[PDB]
RNA sequence: GCAAGACUGCUAGCCGAGUAGUGUUGGGUCGCGAAAGGCCUUGUGGUACUGCCUGAUAGGGUGCUUGCGAGUGCCCCGGGAGGUCUCGUA
RNA sequence: GAAGACGGUCGAACUUGACUAUCUAGAGGAAGUAAAAGUCGUAACAAGGUUUCCGUAGGUGAACCUGCGGAAGGAUCAUUA
RNA sequence: UUAAAGUUGCUGCAGUUAAAAAGCUCGUAGUUGGAUCUUGGGAGCGGCCGUCCCCUGCUCGGCGCCGGCCCGAAGCGUUUACUUUGAAAAAAUUAGAGUGUUCAAAGCAGGCCGCCUGGAUACCGCAGCUAGGAAUAAUGGAAUAGGACCGCGGUUCUAUUUUGUUGGUUUUCGGAACUGAGGCCAUGAUUAAGAGGGACGGCCGGGGGCAUUCGUAUUGCGCCGCUAGAGGUGAAAUUCUUGGACCGGCGCAAGACGGACCAGAGCGAAAGCAUUUGCCAAGAAUGUUUUCAUUAAUCAAGAACGAAAGUCGGAGGUUCGAAGACGAUCAGAUACCGUCGUAGUUCCGACCAUAAACGAUGCCGACCGGCGAUGCGGCGGCGUUAUUCCCAUGACCCGCCGGGCAGCUUCCGGGAAACCAAAGUCUUUGGGUUCCGGGGGGAGUAUGGUUGCAAAGCUGAAACUUAAAGGAAUUUGGCGAAGGGCACCACC
RNA sequence: UACCCACUCCCGACCCGGGGAGGUAGUGACGAAAAAUAACAAUACAGGACUCUUUCGAGGCCCUGUAAUUGGAAUGAGUCCA
């Protein structure tokens, strides 16, 4: 039965990535799918998505580019100070340069780096690279 | 897929794109609402008001020609039973594999089926106390066949 | 682990307590019948008195006797055999010593050639065999 | 009311007529089907091809050559006559 | 205003009796381990010479054997209207 | 005793074959939970982007003011965790700035010709207290309207600043409870998840239970004509027979089982189901513009079913047949084989809960290649048959949809390999949830508990011994395996 | 089976008494920090470094090393006025 709509839709464009594909449908559409999939192309990673609307809980077709290697998650919401984010990005980052982590804050969706510069923290969402 | 059945399955209604009503039906709402009276004093079940509203008078659904749905209509006069109908179907049921039970001793596939119909009645009378439809101190025992239909 | 919850704590811990408890090596140290059934209760060396010098058998592709010393100890009066590590050192153990026996190496083992000891002999008379095998010091009489 | 196209049923003169009679499973306008007689302009040409039965030169059950597997030929009538059809042989 | 006494309370302890946990006689039988040579036969591993194995019953010096129901971890992934 | 031990796996184990999915379902605590409620407007510091102002209000008194605005404030504007700040948080020990104990481990000393001084900080998980934020799981109103708002109209009990110095009055000033009619709002219910329950119509299936009917075959009895033989093995016998064995034919009687059709076919959670007909009760699947509206798979503790055999009381006892009794193979058969043969094999009941109960692979949900058949239901299209015409029905064919047992190829990808569309989406580890195993024996063993009339079922060790026991696969070996070729030291 | 209230403090009528609280020692390889047992010369000998003799061979002042040889400069353990 379906209760976490996140990480199987990044499961999906994942194994669209890993596949080969361009075009790819995950099936439910949350708040927090477009806010991550808008950070996603904000961080330029991904190609330009549609979100197409219905009278229910709608769907989103996204164009892939081949800059995309991984596209996790993270279950449950583990909370995390700012003490303890390198705990999390020396472990699960591949590397210091690049790779990029999301938390969700009380002031919104939004990366490590930026939570770092606006002195913010939040429980953990998930992360790609 | 299914609660107690092994196999899936995908068969149900799908609701189209357009929240309109038909512009070739030229049948008041009011006149509607009044099929639904007559209908439910003939003594029938939701669903069974719905599928012939549907098929007679051929009107897509409730819902977009008025703004309630039926068992809301049936509430807001008072002459819907006390009893939900999915509930009243599944007590049938139950009395009738009893009743079937009653002469075959052996048939435990039948046994086996009470209890799984049992256990349903179990499962949706909690939700239907936690959404305070039925009273809290209602139940089903083993012997309500005379007073509960 | 199998379970992902984010309030699922003790569960996990009382999976990791069980299937801890059902270890060996863990097993040992954490249960009483261990400690009873090694005479020494722990400790490192242990003093005794012998009562007779034996010969005993050896393993299977090097075949020979090696020496065991009976060792009676203090603590329980239990009659255990010891084994003399070095070379032409029988002689200097007769009957109604008091020697330190000690542990071997391998947690209370069998060791290589030697079945059936698990001890061996560091000093006799208040003395090392080291000192009577190198001739450091004399044995008194 | 103009106005021709696309295909099609039957009869080989037309009417009697799809009339008796037949009939399936569930139906319908219902498949099949002559004739006595009349009106008489007086009744079409090229071309194949046919073992038996149920119920069309239909459909499908099934055939013959001699040991084998497959081809050839195989309605009736009159006349000329000969004498065991081929391809390879478990 | 001392000694001493009848009552109350907290009360160490004593006697009788039951019970509980550890160590130690314990006649005797039932078992496995450490090894190089003693008799019957090789039960299983190659159609182990009776295909093997698993549950449940039954007698025997011995591995073992025989019904009943399954398995292929088998020697059959297949037997021609 | 710790790291090595990713051999305790929170990060971060394994479960087909190396140790390990309860036989399979139901189910209470606990765990995990679909989508959706507010965005923008007005202008600026600058070479369109980065800093950046607003996004609930009604009494006391204040950078001010010319009856009215703003500002300061006793009084307040439902609620958890997270996140950042703030207080309170013994010292040494941990980290760490300063200085030549000559270095350093230490110590808080010490330096310029009376003065200068430092002798700090950081950390102190949780839990308790105070504050700007509402992204994330739930809480919350209004649906029989005892729903909000400005107001209209009445009943009861009480505070003083009002009524000639004064004994005394309801008032006025105003506190609280109750309360009748109407107006006012945009008067109050988001949908219908490729979640779930239920209803509807055609149908599908050795799915169940009850009652029926049929088919040979076995054995026995009764009769008929026949002859001295049926028993079995690479080899004989124990067995029955002029008291007619055996075979053929006619009839009767009992019990068991439903072959050929009978399939990598169907149903049931699993064990398991195959002669016809009738009755009852479900259930998956397809169809839906029907109904209810998050009711959701997962399962400690609890319950139903459960192959065969095992025990207990009856009915009938045909075949087969553990034990038991003989003959041969044999050196030894108490085992293979042959002849009788007990309980059991069958039903009605009453029990126990075991298998190689095995897809040796838990359940739910999504994603990632192809191909042809098969079974159900539906969506259409050539054409043939129910004889010839017209539509739908059964059958043939073409192609599609959803679920299921499955099949062929495939470095998708994985693994120790055999192999696997899962045994993948695993170091680029994280979707959720029960059970189970850390070397091999001792041993599913001692003992304790517990269910059982009985065998046993569950839970379940310790001591002691060893460095191996194990899983996949090429090559030699030998087969009381299969299939080929060779030779006058084999045969013809 | 040590010495003393002098340093840090503590009762007590109290500058002045007491304190095995404590301090000072001796034993001590629990443990930690520093740090001796060697440096200086070359004939006796293998040439690496720079140029010629194809290669042995001269200069080799820095030489990598090393043989109970030599005149040597130095400091400590310990003995020992203070």
């Amino acid at each position: 039965v379906r209760m976490n709509v996140l990480a199987d839709a990044l499961k999906s464009i994942n194994n669209a990535e890993k596949r080969g594909k361009r075009q790819v449908l995950i099936r439910p559409c949350s708040k927090v799918i477009v806010r991550f999939l808008t950070v996603m192309m904000k961080h330029g990673y991904i190609g330009e998505f549609e979100i197409i609307d219905d009278h229910r809980a709608g769907k989103i077709v996204v164009n892939l580019t081949g800059r995309l290697n991984k596209c996790g998650v993270i279950s449950p919401r583990f909370d995390v100070q700012l003490k303890d984010l390198e705990k999390w990005q020396n472990n699960l980052l591949p590397s210091r340069q690049f790779g990029f982590i999301v938390l969700t804050t009380s002031a919104g969706i939004m990366d490590h780096e930026e939570a770092r510069r606006k002195h913010t923290g939040g429980k953990i969402l998930g992360f790609f690279f | 897929g299914r609660m107690h059945a092994p196999g899936k399955g995908l068969s149900q209604s799908a609701l189209p794109y357009r929240r309109s009503v038909p512009t070739w039906l030229k049948l008041t709402s009011d006149d509607v609402k009044e099929q639904i009276y007559k209908l439910a004093k003939k003594g029938l079940t939701p669903s069974q008001i719905g599928v012939i509203l549907r098929d007679s008078h051929g009107v897509a659904q409730v819902r977009f020609v008025t703004g309630n749905k039926i068992l809301r209509i049936l509430k807001s006069k008072g002459l819907a039973p006390d009893l939900p109908e999915d509930l009243y179907h599944l007590i049938k049921k139950a009395v009738a594999v009893r009743k079937h039970l009653e002469r075959n001793r052996k048939d435990k596939d039948a046994k086996f089926r009470l209890i799984l119909i049992e256990s349903r009645i179990h499962r949706l009378a909690r939700y239907y106390k936690t959404k305070r439809v039925l009273p809290p101190n209602w139940k089903y025992e083993s012997s309500t066949a005379s007073a509960l239909v | 682990g199998k379970c992902r919850g984010l309030r699922t704590a003790r569960k996990l811990r009382s999976h990791r307590r069980d299937q801890k408890w059902h270890d060996k090596q863990y097993k040992k140290a954490h249960l009483g019948t261990a400690l009873k059934a090694n005479p020494f209760g722990g400790a490192s060396h242990a003093k005794g008195i012998v009562l007779e010098k034996v010969g005993v058998e050896a393993k299977q592709p090097n075949s020979a006797i090696r020496k065991c010393v009976r060792v009676q100890l203090i603590k329980n009066g239990k009659k255990i055999t010891a084994f003399v590590p070095n070379d032409g050192c029988l002689n200097f153990i007769e009957e109604n010593d008091e020697v330190l026996v000690a542990g071997f190496g391998r947690k209370g083992h069998a060791v290589g050639d030697i079945p059936g000891v698990r001890f061996k002999v560091v000093k006799v008379a208040n003395v090392s065999l080291l000192a009577l095998y190198k001739g450091k010091k004399e044995r008194p009489r």
